[PDB]
């Protein structure tokens, strides 16, 4: 067995943390208090779940996970949400003064005076690993401390943990949901610094989460609290494979052996289904549920793979599902639909099959389905948002609008430029492989 | 983030500051013995953005300035007067005879070491500084000239925290003294250098609402802050209650100023007040909008918006008040510049001010704020070419050399509203 | 009121409907740059396709079908044929990428004169993926007014010559090629589950020999029109293909 | 179908269709020499500041 960390990051990220442990929980059968009744092995053992969860000799599973934030509103929340108990105090790491939606502030000005702090406290926890695997890092790309702080910290994990790998879980700002207008800033720079760090990012589009809320689970106006009880979902379909027994995307290195053959494009796009209202409903079936992969308005962002070329491709199934009914379900979306590969990759789909349906948390707006898929496919179409983030800001910076508060905070004109360059060498790279 | 010390400054700035308080202690259920008597608890979730505690009791965190003891003493035996903290009023005696020169060189810099020394007392006791919040009016002597002063002595020992004031540009219309643009002129200079945050609220457009709008014959200093008080209240609702967005001073100047001296806001207010018949969501966006509606004497179709920010308080479908702002960007997209995008942001909150079921409160970095400067050298240039008034300036050591300087600085803050408004 | 943008001042056909848009009250035109537009002309060449979809609050459409190209291009139309079970083929000239241009050896040709002719039909397909085919084709004119006979004329034509109509000689063929292409390409183009919308007029070339068969030659994605068929054609675009998702016969369906 | 593997929790197999950094100091560098810019920015704003002390006295 081998250990994973996760890092949580501002606001978006310790939020979203919050909800991916109340799922882990639940999945798992682990209290509130940390007790777990199935675990037979009292303060120790090596299964699928101690991937993510270290034991104490009396009995609690307590997170391989780390909370920081430059600011404690957020962070007070864990230290008094019904998870409190779970967590020990070392874990959660707060400031009192945050970014102020400033990558510059949150990785020179802010991120200097605590960096050094945060990893001595990830250090405590890779300390406790027989054999630790890397690094889940949860962060929102419009934040101050989630890109500014994130890309100083993929940077230091990179020089401190060489041979350990990093995934990133990105939330892409959507302006229905967004909280300021330097998002597009914020989100290069924080691209451009973290790129050669992270080996695999799964970016989540808060537009596409947003719409899906409005029209599959029939709310009016989603809440912060809708969208991170259904990308928990996505995340925690992604993860099960590391926290239970199975053979495919066992560790983190196969997720970038499967999804990842050009490092640079390392950002697979993931698609969900099915999402129903627990207000109402009809079982969808295998093939129901695979085909809803190719469709775009259940896609994490909204882009057209029909016009793009396929890398990789992997379908993750929860639930009631067997294998003859997956193939019958692909061959029947293989002729009815524009898959195309490219020449240099096979044709095929990885297929994972997790037997438990998928758990949704008591009170919340999903409901239990028999079973479920998240795809995670490797597209070219995804650069279609880097596109429209890349055009935003080149609207702003061609009158150097509020460049000056990234100035202010010890930064350098150049650094925006040469990260832009580095998006449009990322913008190039998709273009020349779906030719 | 959490703590804000305000400072009110002069004639104009303590009479508006004084109302600012009464308003926000009856929102977050203070009364004037600063005991708390209220029913929901998002009134002291934030509560210590603006309050000190004392016996359980909410003192605010103000510093009450002037050169005579006049108008800070009707403050004391003003409603909430018993509140304020007594070591906070900082008095002298001389007062300023609307004379920049005397706030700003003489009798002012007699007297400010006392206030930087309270400033210090009640800011080096705050757990996470957030800047200060000044009022005052820059056609007076005290609020503006020792006023400036105040903010150039700040800035000088914290340099790192966000300054932001609401300024009492003057107008003929209700005018006190004809040397009004002088002092408004060598203010607005100071105002350009050393805040991150101006709300401009024009007495010509507080007049124009009172006589036009709410069709008051003769309108009082008490009609025109009613319209400031609730303006205030609007502006710092984000502050003082929970939300995501703009709920600190810092964060609003990130999204607000894209530009370091295009610093300076147009407030607007809706429902106009002086009331039973609520407002549609349509009707308030329509209203907050509405040129009618600025506490800025300038009309916003004349410029184009850099950003705006707008707070809708009342229990209101957040959807029909996303669908509805939604609907005045797409439908007058040309007055929002196309190299900022999603340049307008709203926040909602549940809690009303009092009176109203429902308000919309405005703030808008446009460049039509121009016109206002604009109007402000016009009348300071009538004078200035003849050099009339001067003597009462260079009676106090100043010279003709630093009107000409801020006559210039200001034009050329015209001339920067003017380039990014045809770009 | 409905807003749109203009991006492509050289399209005769979109130039006219940009004149009625403005002359109905209820459509604002914006400049070229700005996204919060409802309709998009846009461009020919690189549309921006993926920055479509995003604005909230906008239904968004454009008239052009991303990924049409594969079918109007002659190199892409001919693997298309070749490549898809769906045709294969019958009424398309044998291409590759004893007289080959296969330059059809014997064409119909109109009397008196010996003279040469190509047909031009004028499609529109809605978001809604609905095939709407111009009532009003157009003619294009030894072979060893300004060359454009309309359907009218050809009609009598044919039953004074050959005695026979334009529907049943020609027509018949031409509505079944025009469906056999364009749902040959449903699955990869339509917009039914889209982000934004999409419409687009076609203009198809057809050929005709003296057995009366029809032949595809061409397919293009940016056509233009006849003089007299610009007013009809263009504001039959504005009813069935803009006021339809922006609400404010002269085609007929080829159904499905 | 390709490699299949079962356990109790599941099973997981292949379909195929078709055959086809910066150290330490220089980080600690970088991020001094962002102090430092932040440093002078602020010794010039207080040089200014205290030119117009200057002046306040003159007058
Ligand atoms: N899906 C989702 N997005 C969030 C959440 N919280 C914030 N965001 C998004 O994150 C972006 C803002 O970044 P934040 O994470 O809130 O800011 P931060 O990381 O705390 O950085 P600073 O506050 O500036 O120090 C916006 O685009 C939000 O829409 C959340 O709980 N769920
Ligand atoms: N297989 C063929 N046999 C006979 N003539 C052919 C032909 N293919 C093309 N042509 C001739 O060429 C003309 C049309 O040219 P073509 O459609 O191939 O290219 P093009 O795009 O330049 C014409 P348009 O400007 O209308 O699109 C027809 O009028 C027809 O006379
Ligand atoms: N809105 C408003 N403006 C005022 C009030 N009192 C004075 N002013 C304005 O302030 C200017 C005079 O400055 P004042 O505050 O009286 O001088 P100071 O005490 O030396 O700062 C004039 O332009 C007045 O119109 C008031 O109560 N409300
Ligand atoms: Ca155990
Ligand atoms: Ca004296
Ligand atoms: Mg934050
Ligand atoms: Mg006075
Ligand atoms: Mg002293």
């Amino acid at each position: 067995m081998r250990e994973c960390i996760s890092i949580h990051v501002g606001q978006a990220g310790v939020q979203i943390g919050n909800a991916c442990w109340e799922l882990y929980c639940l999945e798992h059968g682990i209290q509130p208090d940390g007790q777990m009744p199935s675990d037979k092995t009292i303060g120790g053992g090596d299964d699928s779940f101690n991937t993510f969860f270290s034991e104490t000799g009396a009995g609690k599973h307590v997170p391989r996970a780390v909370f920081v934030d430059l600011e404690p509103t957020v962070i007070d929340e864990v230290r008094t949400g019904t998870y409190r108990q779970l967590f020990h105090p070392e874990q959660l790491i707060t400031g009192k003064e945050d970014a102020a939606n400033n990558y510059a502030r949150g990785h020179y000005t802010i991120g200097k005076e605590i960096i050094d702090l945060v990893l001595d406290r990830i250090r405590k926890l890779a300390d406790q690993c027989t054999g630790l695997q890397g690094f889940l890092v949860f962060h929102s790309f419009g934040g101050g401390t989630g890109s500014g702080f994130t890309s100083l910290l993929m940077e230091r994990l990179s020089v401190d943990y060489g041979k350990k790998s990093k995934l990133e879980f990105s939330i892409y700002p959507a302006p229905q949901v967004s909280t300021a207008v330097v998002e597009p800033y914020n989100s290069i720079l924080t691209t451009h610094t973290t790129l050669e760090h992270s080996d695999c990012a799964f970016m989540v589009d808060n537009e596409a989460i947003y719409d899906i809320c409005r029209r599959n689970l029939d709310i009016e106006r989603p809440t912060y609290t809708n969208l991170n009880r259904l990308i928990s979902q996505i995340v925690s379909s992604i993860t099960a494979s590391l926290r239970f027994d199975g053979a495919l995307n066992v560790d983190l290195t196969e997720f970038q052996t499967n999804l990842v053959p050009y490092p640079r494009i390392h950002f697979p796009l993931a698609t969900y289904a099915p999402v129903i209202s627990a207000e109402k409903h009809e079982q969808l079936s295998v093939a129901e549920i695979t085909n809803a992969c190719f469709e775009p308005a259940n896609q994490m962002v909204k882009c057209d793979p029909r016009h793009g070329k396929y890398m990789a491709c992997c379908l993750l199934y929860r639930g009631d599902v067997v294998p003859k009914d997956v193939n019958a379900a692909i061959a029947t979306i293989k002729t009815k639909r524009s898959i195309q590969f490219v020449d240099w990759c096979p044709t095929g789909f990885k297929v994972g099959i997790n037997y438990q349906p998928p758990t949704v948390v008591p009170g919340g707006d999903l409901a239990k389905v028999q079973r479920a898929v998240c795809m995670l496919s490797n597209t070219t179409a995804i650069a279609e948002a880097w596109a429209r983030l890349d055009h935003k800001f080149d609207l702003m910076y061609a009158k150097r609008a509020f460049v000056h508060w990234y100035v202010g905070e010890g930064m350098e004109e150049g650094e925006f430029s040469e990260a832009r360059e580095d998006m449009a060498a990322l913008e190039k790279d998709y273009e020349e492989v779906g030719v | 983030m959490r703590e804000i010390v305000h400072i009110q400054a002069g004639q104009c700035g303590n009479q508006i500051g004084a109302k600012f308080w009464e308003v926000i202690s009856d929102e977050h259920g203070i009364d004037p013995t600063g005991s708390y008597h209220g029913d929901s608890d998002l009134q002291l979730e934030r509560i210590n953005v603006y309050y000190n505690e004392a016996g359980n009791k909410y003192v605010p965190r103000a510093i009450l300035v002037d050169l005579e003891p006049g108008t800070m003493d009707s403050v004391r035996s003003g409603p909430f007067g018993q509140i304020f903290r007594p070591d906070n009023f900082v008095f002298g005696q001389s007062g300023a005879g609307n004379n920049w020169a005397k706030g700003h060189y003489t009798e002012g810099a007699e007297l400010v070491d006392s206030v930087l020394d309270v400033v210090r007392k009640e800011s080096e006791s705050c757990d996470c500084l957030q800047g200060f919040q000044l009022t005052h009016s820059l056609g007076g002597g005290t609020g503006s000239g020792m006023g400036t002063l105040l903010i150039s002595k700040i800035r000088e020992e914290y340099p790192d925290r966000i300054m932001n004031t609401f300024s009492v540009m003057p107008s003929p219309k209700v005018s006190d003294t004809v040397v009004e643009p002088y002092n408004a002129t060598l203010s607005v200079h100071q105002l350009v250098e050393n805040t991150d945050e101006t709300y401009c609220i024009d007495n010509e457009a507080l007049y124009d609402i009172c006589f036009r709008t709410l069709k008051l014959t003769t309108p009082t200093y008490g009609d025109l802050n009613h319209l400031v008080s609730a303006t205030m209240s609007g502006v710092t609702t984000c502050l003082r209650f929970p939300g995501q967005l703009n709920a600190d001073l810092r964060k609003l100047a990130v999204n607000m100023v894209p530009f370091p001296r295009l610093h300076f806001f147009m407030p607007g207010f809706a429902p106009l007040t002086s009331q039973y018949r609520a407002l549609t969501v349509p009707e308030l966006t329509q209203q907050m909008f509405d040129s009618k509606n600025m506490m800025a004497a300038c009309d916003p179709r004349h410029g184009r918006y850099l950003t705006v920010a707008a707070i809708f308080r009342g229990r209101m479908s957040m959807k029909e008040v996303d669908e509805q702002m939604l609907n005045v960007q797409n439908k007058n997209s040309s007055y929002f510049v196309e190299w900022i995008p999603n340049n307008v942001k709203t926040a909602v909150c549940d809690i009303p001010p009092r009176g109203l079921k429902m308000s919309a409160t405005f703030i808008g970095n446009s460049t039509a704020i121009q016109e206002l400067f604009k109007r402000i050298s016009e009348q300071f240039t009538a004078m200035f070419r003849r050099k009339a008034f001067l003597h009462w300036y260079t009676g106090e050591g100043m010279d003709e050399m630093e009107f000409t300087e801020a006559e210039s600085n200001m034009n050329d803050l015209v001339s920067e509203y003017q380039q990014y408004q045809d770009a | 009121m409905y807003t749109f943008v203009v991006r492509d001042e050289n399209s005769s056909v979109y130039a006219e409907v940009s004149r009625l848009l403005l002359a109905t009250g209820q459509w604002k035109r914006l400049r070229k740059d700005n996204p919060r537009f409802n309709l998009m002309l846009g461009e020919r060449n690189r549309l921006p396709f993926g920055r479509l979809g995003h604005e909230p609050g906008l239904v968004q459409l454009v008239n052009y079908y991303r990924g049409a190209d594969k079918l109007c291009r002659k190199a892409s139309l001919v693997k298309l044929i070749k490549t898809s079970p769906e045709l294969s083929c019958t009424w398309f000239p044998e291409s590759y990428v004893n007289v080959w241009i296969k330059y059809l050896e014997k064409p119909l040709l109109l009397e008196p004169g010996h003279r040469k002719f190509d047909i031009r039909s004028w499609v529109l397909v809605d978001h809604l993926y609905n095939i709407y085919l111009y009532r009003e084709g157009v003619l294009r004119t030894p072979y060893n007014e300004g060359n454009e006979m309309f359907f009218e004329e050809f009609n009598q034509y044919l039953m004074d010559a050959l005695n026979t109509t334009l529907e049943n000689s020609i027509l018949l063929q031409i509505k079944h090629i025009i469906r056999s292409c364009l749902m040959c390409i449903e699955p990869a183009i339509s917009t039914k589950h889209l982000h934004y919308q999409s419409f687009q007029l076609f203009g198809f070339d057809f050929m005709v020999d003296e057995e009366l068969k029809v032949w595809l030659i061409e397919v293009n994605g940016a056509p233009a029109c006849a003089q007299k068929l610009y007013a009809e054609l263009c504001q039959g675009i504005v009813d069935v293909a803009i006021s339809s998702v922006f609400p404010l016969s002269i085609f007929i369906k080829l159904h499905h | 179908v390709i490699e299949l593997n079962k356990c109790t929790s599941g099973q997981s197999f292949e379909v195929i269709l078709k055959p086809p950094d910066p150290s330490l100091e220089e980080i600690q560098k970088k991020l001094e020499a962002a102090e430092e810019r932040r440093k002078y920015q602020e010794a010039e704003l207080l040089k200014h500041l205290a030119e117009k002390r200057e002046h306040e006295r003159e007058v």
